[PDB]
RNA sequence: UACCCGCAGAAGAAGCACCGGCUAACUCCGUGCCAGCAGCCGCGGUAAUACGGAGGGUGCAAGCGUUAAUCGGAAUUACUGGGCGUAAAGCGCACGCAGGCGGUUUGUUAAGUCAGAUGUGAAAUCCCCGGGCUCAACCUGGGAACUGCAUCUGAUACUGGCAAGCUUGAGUCUCGUAGAGGGGGGUAGAAUUCCAGGUGUAGCGGUGAAAUGCGUAGAGAUCUGGAGGAAUACCGGUGGCGAAGGCGGCCCCCUGGACGAAGACUGACGCUCAGGUGCGAAAGCGUGGGGAGCAAACAGGAUUAGAUACCCUGGUAGUCCAC
RNA sequence: UUAGCUAGUAGGUGGGGUAACGGCUCACCUAGGCGACGAUCCCUAGCUGGUCUGAGAGGAUGACCAGCCACACUGGAACUGAGACACGGUCCAGACUCCUACGGGAGGCAGCAGUGGGGAAUAUUGCACAAUGGGCGCAAGCCUGAUGCAGCCAUGCCGCG
């Protein structure tokens, strides 16, 4: 009780019983919340309070009363837990990954099914790539120029090298950034190398495993670049939220099979048991690499196996 | 074991009062035969008989009502792991003087109501209610 | 239960 | 001074808490899970007797509420007067000292207990009948109470001690019967794997499906022969034995308890157990052996979003023996 | 979640000692004493007649009244005297404050009130020897913040308007 200032703020980060957020002018400012939200985000524009100061200049918090309307939103599904958003507000998403533990490809193909529901445009970055030798670099150079031919920028940098950092930055200003990613990927070093930020605490970085990563670094923590635009960092996610709508978005989630759907023989069509597929016959020509195409109904049986009990919001 | 034999006298005839058995018999000594000789003459059992010198065997006939029991229940009150001893004027009553609480002083056996004209306390042994 | 064990030790009160 | 006479006129002299239930009393408006309320239960987002106010009432009273503290309720540390198969709780089991307890008959001691009496338990407080201050509170007369302790005289049924016993308790002997009871030393035959030889050819192996792995140096399969290791099919069953964990090829040796029959014999020699004492599944630890099979960690292949687990091919510690 | 404790310690002789017995004290002699029925160590506490609660058994506590013990700024010691190791007696040390001419001395409200301070919180810097009890004296008489009273505090009980 006995609030202050109703004005407009963002919301650093998201603490369940309390919330951070940024005023004006960039007064780190810890408020709570308001019982009637229905969801908090990183982020988030808000209409907030900051209480009352007991004693003359220490205050403990505020409160957050309204939450303004949402420009995107980031909502991915869950067994046992619903939908759930994790971010919004944001124009762009950079996928962030390493070489090290692994790196998939089937990690990749649903960010850009989630992103063509959301209109933004993701951008794949690789990271640990110092590590390698140039015989194996082309490789990996070689296997994501499948994802430059469709559109997609590919910048493969290095936190540890400093490699193609300023490429990277040209394009990122001006705009918020989702760093997404699988667990130890190197998305903790790479806000090091951007930033400039802060190095007292610099981030949380225990990823030590026998074949794996780990996710230490929580959900989503704010800062601001030197140029403009905001960050947000990512958890370590191994999830994949398909529960949202029909099979004919996941046709949708795909770039280049736009320009070949309306070319088979039937007008509804399976495209993996049925005679006469030209999207098919465009992976066998060789436009469209064979990888992309056997991890497509790959999605699509994916859909086999994850609807069985059931789930809806 | 059969070291409160006076509770293991109560133990028989409890049982056999309520399965409908019509005597028991059990081992006998001469404490036994002094409470046994009380409730013949206190109208709570009919007759008692001795058998054997060498293993003295004690034979109690029971009594019923319409096919009821007599002695619905019986406490043993006093016992080896704790004594308990009254005055004169302190023995208690069974059911507010209905039913008898069998006291053996050093005039011999008798109940309460008997104790009043003779005037000791002692042991208390059970609660013939 | 027993009045002999209470003799080594009575009832604790909390 | 109390007391008392006389004067004037209701004149100088009533409030607080509650009102959903517990727990005595019901309607109305305002507010809108916000504010607040609250000892418990839990009330209030569009009709709230529960919030705020009003009306009216209830319970008390020159006091009325609240907070803190003690006991009661609470049989909720259960002597009176609780439980321990699954609600919290029977030590994993056994031996046994101290301690508690003890069959039956007689005598003795009167120890415990009981009866009587003396002395004592200061007064005040409480209780009984009174008296007094106008009443009550309060003060006070005597009695009772103070269930206590010490001593003397008694009674001997029970408990204790002594004495002599008795045999049903508990033990001892003989004749017997059953048992995977333990320890030690040999020994048998399948099966597993390794190795030697023979005949013999393209897959063996493994799974839901495959792959890792093995094999033309001839695998696998079969047969002969040998080596090592650990376990004992069938019998075998709410079957037996052991204090318990447990214990299983056969045979010998040493050794333990259990049970039955016929009598003879000692004469309560008993029950129980805090500390103490020993046994006590498997894992793991120390030293030195041993090594088939199985198999933490781990190697490798599938699975997968990832597989760390599952599945599969291997594989060390350990499983084996001594200490 | 304290199991061993103790050498004047346990006992004996003799000497000494107080009003009286006694390791109360001293030399010598013995090696015992205490203790799982709680020795010893640590913490806490004045105790009892009682009050309160409870049908009772029990339970919690010890203000006012009365009995006893201990204590009188802290620590130690002795004198005086029938009786003290002495609340308003002394001596020494330490602590604190006061007086001072700088060398020294003075003081003990846990007596009645009363101030400062602590704390949620507890009073007038009153009157009197009229009565009772005590002290001294042959008595008269004197003294008594004991006590008898008064005021403050709805602080409790009881009674009335
Ligand atoms: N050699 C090398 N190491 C790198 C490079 N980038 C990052 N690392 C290392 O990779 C590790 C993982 O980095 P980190 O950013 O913590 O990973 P993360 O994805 O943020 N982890 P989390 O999922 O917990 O948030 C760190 O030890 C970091 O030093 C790089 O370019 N080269
Ligand atoms: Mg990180
Ligand atoms: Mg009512
Ligand atoms: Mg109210
Ligand atoms: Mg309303
Ligand atoms: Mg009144
Ligand atoms: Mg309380
Ligand atoms: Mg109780
Ligand atoms: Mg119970
Ligand atoms: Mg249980
Ligand atoms: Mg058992
Ligand atoms: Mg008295
Ligand atoms: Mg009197
Ligand atoms: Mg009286
Ligand atoms: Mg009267
Ligand atoms: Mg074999
Ligand atoms: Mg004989
Ligand atoms: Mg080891
Ligand atoms: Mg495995
Ligand atoms: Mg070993
Ligand atoms: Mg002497
Ligand atoms: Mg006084
Ligand atoms: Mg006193
Ligand atoms: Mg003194
Ligand atoms: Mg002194
Ligand atoms: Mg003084
Ligand atoms: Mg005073
Ligand atoms: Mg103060
Ligand atoms: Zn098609």
């Amino acid at each position: 009780n006995l609030f202050g200032e109703p004005d407009e703020g963002i919301v650093i980060s998201r603490f369940g019983m309390h919330a951070d957020v940024e005023s004006a002018d960039g007064d780190v400012h810890r408020c709570n919340i308001r019982r009637t939200i229905r969801s908090l985000v990183t982020g988030d524009r808000v209409v907030w309070r900051p209480g009352k100061p007991a004693a003359e200049g220490v205050n403990v918090k505020g409160i957050v009363e309204a939450v303004h309307e949402r420009t995107s939103v980031l909502t991915r599904p869950d067994f046992y837990d619903g939908v759930k958003p994790i971010a919004a507000n944001i124009d762009q998403i950079v996928i962030v990954s390493a070489i090290l533990p692994e790196l998939s490809l089937n990690i990749i193909d649903r960010y850009l099914v989630a992103c063509e529901t959301l209109q933004i445009e993701p951008i794949i970055v690789l990271n640990k790539i110092d590590l390698l030798d140039d015989e194996g670099m082309a490789f990996v150079n070689e296997q994501m120029d499948i994802y430059r031919n469709i559109g997609y920028r590919v910048l493969m940098v290095s936190s540890h090298t400093q490699d193609g950092l300023k490429p990277l930055e040209e394009a990122l200003t001006g705009r918020i950034s989702i760093f997404a990613g699988q667990s130890g990927v190197g998305k903790s070093s790479l806000l090091n190398a951007l930033l400039g930020l802060q190095k007292e605490i610099l981030t949380n970085d225990i990823s030590d495993n026998s074949g794996l990563g780990q996710h230490t670094t929580t959900a989503a923590r704010l800062y601001h670049f030197p140029h403009g635009g905001d960050v947000i960092d990512s958890p370590g996610v191994r999830e994949f939220g398909l529960w949202h709508l029909e099979p004919e978005q996941i046709t949708q989630g795909f770039v280049e099979f736009h320009d070949y759907l309306g070319l088979c023989k039937y007008r509804d069509c399976k495209h993996d048991t049925d005679p006469g597929c030209a999207i098919r016959e465009a992976v066998e020509e060789g436009k469209i690499a064979e990888t992309r195409f056997e991890n497509y109904h790959r999605i699509l049986e994916s859909m086999a196996q994850v609807k069985t009990r059931k789930n809806f919001s | 074991s059969m070291q409160d034999p006076i509770a293991d006298m109560l133990t028989r005839i409890r049982n056999g009062q309520a399965a409908n058995k019509a005597a028991v018999t059990m081992p006998s000594s001469k404490l036994k035969v002094a409470i046994a000789n009380v409730l013949k003459e206190e109208g709570f059992i009919e007759d008692f008989k001795v058998e054997g010198d060498t293993k003295p065997e004690l034979e109690l006939t029971l009594k019923y009502f319409q096919g009821k029991a007599v002695v619905e229940s019986i406490q043993r009150v006093s016992r080896p792991g704790l004594r308990i001893y009254k005055r004169k004027d302190e023995l208690p009553k069974v059911m507010a003087g209905l039913g008898i609480a069998v006291v053996s002083t050093s005039k011999g056996v008798m109940t309460d109501r008997a104790a009043r004209q003779a005037g000791l306390g002692g042991e208390i042994i059970c609660y013939v209610a | 239960a027993t009045v002999n064990q209470l003799v080594r030790k009575p009832r604790a009160r909390k």
